[PDB]
RNA sequence: AUACUUACCUUAAGAUAUCAGAGGAAAGUCCUACUGAUCAAACAUGCGCUUCCAAUAGUAGAAGGACGUUAAGCAUUUAUCAUUGAACUAUAAUUGUUCAUUGAAGUCAUUGAUGCAAACUCCUUGGUCACACACACAUACGGCGCGGAAGGCGUG
RNA sequence: UGGUAUGUUC
């Protein structure tokens, strides 16, 4: 996967986020907002560890390491940013960038004329 | 005088970023915030050992390496290669700048010398 | 009636009263003494202070004691 | 002069916030390290992770952060019995303030 | 800027955690926006040996306050 | 009824002594300067990593959060 | 901003949080602040070593969570939605 | 007010004999500070009032050498208050006399005898009944001590 | 300033005291009811399309399907399919608040009856259910309803109730 | 969730059902007591003595400060044109130009026009008093007309609404301009 | 819905691209449907740009899951502390060993946990597009069908 | 010159 070179965080809404938390931890999960400390709201998010016992086969020295990893599963977290330490981008959106377009104007659409017909109302 | 101000200068220059874990992050530098919040794009995140052959390394840091997804299947040493990474600012200890930039065109803060021509 | 905990440690001052004061832990001293002025900030300054580890320690005299690391002030 | 000092920052003006940064620059604590920028003598920083480095102030700020120029890292590794100094020389190095111990000004 | 919402919990006794092993449980007098907190007849759990007849905790130190008492 | 503000002020080109968090290691130097985040500038300085006196030091500026306590000294 | 709102919206919901000294707690949420000062409800504790109790209620102080999980309906909140419109605020 | 450090210092640089002093913060409430926040205020209360005040006058009065001139000049204070509010609820009793309503002297307004209990004893917890009610009890205590 | 996009509505300066009276008014209330319902309804009844990926089909395959039959297809009416899904909407709700309690029923009369199943005195929720309540701010509806309440204390012996079946109990 | 905490009634409350409850796993950190930085920070004095001079016979001489060097440049410059101003403001009673007679009857004209004439400004202040002497400044280095004149009156009455009318008419129309009017104040 | 009753509130400031040049209200300020250069955003628009887009001539396969089964798989390893009495070995106050008694805590698990590995079953996802069933290629390979996804770069 | 909230009357 390729991310846009002037891609900031506030461009990665929808994606999917890969945070690094100072604990060795891994948060996966859909961006839904994010805020000035830093602190995320992540959709479906799986946090995944790699235990003690595991971590030595990550040292330097088979051709390929296998890490079996400790992973639980929470929905809808809000993670603190103190804790954050860097965040990688893994998956695109589900929607593409046209019909994200499509879908957006849509909704502008529509919320206009709700507050249109909110305004007449409480004239009447 | 805010050295964040000389830090946004760079934005498209080769840096390495050493972190508090000891983790250095090599790469092309994107934009910087004004909490130092920067963002590199070409980016290969390495744990370097210490030579020494007893002593281990940041133990917590090997699994944040493996954990961002991108360390080689293959490799020897704890690295990383990965297209975008974010780091939030608290966590740099120190960032190496290129050998070729000058200082003296860089450092002059343009805000200083507007007010000191001013006043 | 409330106290905060501004005027507890005004009270100290104000009374003399001797206190214990727990740094945070790794350090591994505690200092008894007594408050003569403290901060917003909650640095205390302390008369005949005595240094601890975890009854036999060091007397400092009068020190200011930044209050980053102070957890309990007890009397 | 005193009165700025003494009063709180939030009452200040603008241009006493700018006065009172370069009041404590040039007669206060920092001064060392401005001294240390102009006069181009070398200085020994100590950092938090028990390195220290020798370098030259190319500039300084309020969080004590700072651009150092021929930046010589020097630092001990030990397990047991075993130790080794390792030094590492770097030309152009921003350092940022909140790992710094102590700064010594070279004579 | 705030102060912290403890107005049940006053004069009631309360064990709170100070850094990650220290328990301290004591009644519950005062509290400050930093959530600073003046407990008198404190003991400290382990045999446990009481602290003083009037103690402040740096609220830095605190992590969580749970309540054993009516509420 | 002395406080912090006034006790480092009063302080000011006096002999004092300011141990840092860590290491037990203390620098006894007279006192140049002070900020108003109790940044110390100390002057003529030795070091004290235990007991034990390693050199001396001619200027330092010591980092306001590293300090534990500062004493006046006899 | 977003998040914290999110975290007043959850009010009266069972949540779960874990604490950065690794305790985790799930429990209604009663309160919650600005800070995220947090207050659990018939509370289940499971300590950094694994042992489980319950508590009547508990206060954290919000500076120690490491994160909140809230019920899974509210991403459909309407804090959420980009493109809205307000009504134009009185005097 | 914005940062906490900056509200504390507000707070220790307050905590840190009448000329400067107001003497009804120091007896008792400070009528000034009572109903302040709502919208029958008269305004700030323009003599200083401290902390460090109350303590030295705690200390005194444990000590025992209270001094009652201090306790005439806050009953004159009280009196004008209690003096203009009760011509005021008379003015209420006239209006209510020139859909059941009652009035209520002892916050100063309208209620209603339809209303349940729940509903006016929210009424009666408020900042202007509560004010009333410690100025109130807290002027006949004064007055029947003097007689 | 505050606003709440639930209720659609500005107010002034935010205050806790004035906010929080907001967020547990009547009106609010209500509508935020309603707007959580409205969505798990939608998460509940979208009824969207996945992709199709159409391939071609075989010729070995479709000598197979020559072979078989056409087979009928029952499709009904506009009106029938109106009725039909509007009593299958229906049955999908009396099912889901369908609930199984008669465990509680056959353990009626036992001995210590009112301390597991009275809930109210239980020793997990029984403070929880006390502090649920309301306000009740307005008793005009408890007043309207002019029912007896009949709580079941928590002091009951086996005494009371010595013969149950002295025509105190129905059938199953 | 046999009862409801929540302001919601128990249809509503149904609706928000939590996930399943999170699983126990063994943490990888330290526990919260043993978390420190780095103590035994060893001392900076025995750098001073071996390894400054290593780095002094490696590095003699600093770099120079270039960037600090603007920002002397601008100050120099600035005490430099107050220098100067000082010197122009060295070189009244030696003017000699305008030192025809008193300062009472003598009114000043600004932002006149350097392409106007001696006559029709002379006739305009002749307009409000009769003219004993008039004197355009032309500058001395090449001789644009600077744009102000001193114009001496026979009565100061007579110069005083001269200036008044000039003056106070939004600067009497010039040939291309606005001419303020007042006194000399020399 | 109105109205009335109360109760709770009725605010951090400031700013809107930069640098240089010409003009207007000696130092600086402000402004210019002024003028250059840089930057950023949107929208069009292109590159022989780079990567990716599933059998039907067949019963497949690719990517990601399983909080799935075999499964008590196979191999290791774990299940309190203090007091008192009794026998007991012994260089020994009785250190070791066994039985009972009082007190103190005590996540569930032992069909668990941890290490290793394999088979099987199943879910979501995709152009299951068009023309072809083809003798190519050293400058190594017409990248010379229409679309779509994602980036890189350029112009207006 | 306001907002939200509360309950009564019609
Ligand atoms: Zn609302």
């Amino acid at each position: 996967i390729q991310v846009a070179h002037s891609s900031r965080l506030a461009n990665l809404i929808d994606y999917k986020l890969r945070v690094l938390t100072q604990d060795g931890r891994v948060y996966i999960g859909q961006l839904m907002a994010f805020d000035k400390h830093m602190n995320l709201v992540l959709n479906e998010c799986i946090e995944e560890r790699v235990p003690k016992t595991q971590l030595d086969k990550l040292r330097p020295r088979g051709t390929t390491l296998n890490i079996k990893v400790e992973k639980r599963v929470l929905g809808l977290t809000i993670l603190r940013g103190e804790q954050i330490l860097s965040t990688v981008v893994e998956d695109k959106p589900l929607l593409s960038k046209k019909e994200r377009l499509v879908r957006d104007k849509k909704e502008k659409k529509q919320a206009q004329k709700q507050t249109k017909l909110r305004k007449e109302k409480e004239k009447k | 005088m805010k050295l964040v101000n000389f830090l946004k200068k760079l934005r498209n220059e080769q840096v390495t970023i050493e972190l508090k874990n000891g983790t250095t992050v090599w790469g092309t530098l994107q934009s910087v915030s004004p909490q130092m919040n920067a963002i590199l794009t070409d980016v290969k995140l390495t744990l370097p050992q210490p030579r020494l052959n007893k002593l281990n390394s940041n133990g917590i840091a090997m699994a944040s390496l493996y954990l961002t997804g991108g360390q080689q299947p293959t490799a020897s040493d704890n690295i990383a290669s990965l297209q975008y990474i974010n780091i939030r600012g608290n966590t740099i200890r120190q960032i190496i700048l290129p050998d070729s930039l000058n200082l003296d065109s860089l450092l002059v803060d343009q805000k200083q010398l507007n007010s000191l021509r001013r006043s | 009636a409330m106290v905060p905990p501004i005027n507890c440690i005004f009270n100290f001052l104000q009374q003399q009263t001797p206190v214990t004061i727990w740094l945070f832990e790794q350090i591994g001293i505690r200092i008894k003494g007594k408050i003569v002025g403290f901060d917003e900030f909650m640095n205390v300054v302390i008369d005949e202070a005595v240094e601890i580890p975890v009854e036999k320690g060091t007397p400092l005299g009068k020190i200011l004691l930044k209050g980053d690391n102070i957890t309990l002030i007890t009397s | 002069s005193s009165q700025i000092i003494d009063r709180p920052k939030h009452e200040l003006s603008r241009a006493e916030l700018e006065e009172l940064e370069e009041f404590e620059f040039k007669h206060g604590p920092m001064s060392l390290i401005n001294d240390a920028m102009v006069t181009r003598t070398p200085v020994i920083i100590s950092l938090r992770n028990n390195h220290k480095i020798i370098a030259r102030v190319k500039a300084f700020d309020r969080h004590c952060n700072m651009v150092l120029e021929n930046v010589k890292e020097l630092w001990t590794e030990k397990k047991g019995k075993n130790v080794i100094n390792r030094e590492r020389f770097i030309s152009k190095l921003f350092l940022r303030g909140d790992s710094v111990i102590v700064v010594l000004k070279t004579p | 800027v705030s102060t912290p919402e403890l107005k049940k919990y006053m004069d009631k006794k309360i064990l709170l955690n100070i850094n990650g092993s220290r328990k301290v449980a004591g009644i519950l007098r005062g509290y400050d926006i930093f959530l600073n907190v003046v407990l008198d007849d404190a003991m400290e759990i382990n045999n446990n040996h009481q602290l003083g007849l009037q103690t402040v905790i740096r609220g830095n130190s605190i992590i969580s306050l749970e309540a054993l008492d009516a509420i | 009824p002395v406080n912090p503000k006034p006790f480092l002020k009063g302080l000011v080109n006096h002999r004092v002594g300011v141990k840092l968090k860590f290491n037990s290691t203390e620098y006894r130097g007279t006192l140049v300067s002070t900020d108003n985040y109790f940044n110390l500038q100390l002057n003529e300085a030795e070091e004290f990593v235990a007991g034990v006196s390693h050199g001396t030091l001619g200027e330092i500026f010591i980092r306001c959060n590293n300090v534990l306590y500062i004493r006046e000294l006899p | 901003g977003i998040p914290v709102k999110l975290l007043n919206e959850a009010q009266g919901h069972i949540v779960s949080l874990e604490l950065t000294t690794g305790a985790t707690y799930r429990g209604k949420l009663v309160e919650s602040e600005d800070s995220m000062n947090v207050q659990l409800r018939d509370v289940i504790a499971t300590e950094p070593q694994g042992a489980v109790t319950h508590m009547d209620q508990i206060f954290v102080r919000g500076s120690q969570i490491k994160f909140i999980v809230v019920p899974d309906l509210l991403k459909n909140a309407p804090l959420f939605k980009k493109n809205s419109s307000r009504p134009m605020p009185p005097i | 007010m914005s940062t906490p450090a900056a509200e504390q210092r507000k707070l220790v640089e307050q905590l840190m004999h009448d000329p400067k002093i107001c003497k009804s913060y120091l007896v008792g409430e400070c009528p000034y500070d009572l109903f302040q926040g709502t919208k029958q205020s008269l305004g700030k209360c323009p003599q200083m009032h401290l902390t460090k005040h109350k303590i030295q006058y705690e200390r005194e009065v444990k000590q025992g050498k209270t001094f009652p001139e201090f306790e005439r000049e806050y009953l004159a204070i009280l009196s004008r208050f209690v003096n203009e509010c009760n011509g005021q609820i008379s003015v209420a009793l006239q209006n209510l006399k020139h859909q059941k309503l009652q009035v209520c002297e002892v916050c100063g307004a309208y209620l209603s005898r339809l209303d349940t209990d729940r509903r006016l004893a929210d009424h009666f917890l408020g900042k202007i009944h509560l004010g009333y009610v410690k100025m109130r009890e807290d002027y006949d205590r004064l007055m029947k001590n003097n007689r | 300033r505050y606003y709440c996009e639930y209720c659609h509505s500005y107010l002034t300066h935010d205050t806790l005291s004035v906010r929080k009276s907001h967020l547990v008014g009547k009106n609010h209330l209500r509508i935020t009811a309603d707007y959580y319902r409205n969505k798990a309804r939608d998460i509940i009844n979208k009824h969207n399309h996945k992709r199709r990926h159409i391939g071609k089909r075989g010729r070995k395959e479709r000598e197979n399907s020559s072979q078989n039959e056409t087979l009928k297809v029952t499709c009904l009416s506009n009106k029938e399919k109106r009725h039909i899904m509007h009593v299958k909407k229906m049955n999908q709700k009396e099912l889901a608040q369908t609930s199984i309690d008669t465990l509680k029923l056959l353990y009626d009369g036992s001995p210590g009856y009112s301390k597991v199943f009275v809930d109210a005195n239980r020793f997990d929720i029984g403070d929880l259910v006390k502090a649920s309540k309301l306000p009740q701010r307005a008793n005009e509806k408890s007043a309207h309803h002019s029912f007896k309440q009949t709580s079941r204390s928590r002091d009951e012996t086996c005494e009371s109730n010595p013969f149950p079946r002295l025509n105190n109990p129905k059938k199953l | 969730m046999n009862y409801n905490l929540s302001k919601y009634p128990d249809d509503v409350s149904r609706l928000f059902k939590p996930r399943p409850p999170l699983s126990y796993k063994r943490p990888t950190d330290y526990p919260y007591a043993k978390r420190q930085t780095n103590p035994n920070i060893t001392g900076v004095a025995n750098l001073l003595s071996t390894s400054l001079k290593h780095y002094m016979e490696e590095f003699p001489e600093g770099s120079p400060n270039n960037h600090l060097q603007r920002y002397e440049d601008i100050k120099l410059s600035k005490i430099k044109n107050a220098q100067l101003l000082d010197r122009r403001l060295q070189n009244p009673n030696v003017d000699p130009h305008i030192k025809d007679t008193d300062p009472y009857r003598t009114i000043f004209i600004g932002r006149l026009p350097y392409d106007l004439d001696e006559i029709e400004l002379q006739k305009y202040f002749v307009k409000f008093g009769e003219i004993e002497k008039i004197r355009i400044v032309k500058d001395k280095i090449t001789q644009k007309s600077k744009g102000y004149a001193f114009i001496v009156f026979k009565d100061p009455i007579s110069s005083k609404m001269a200036f008044k009318e000039i003056g106070v008419h939004r600067g009497i129309q010039i040939k291309d301009r606005i001419c303020i009017v007042d006194i000399e104040r020399g």
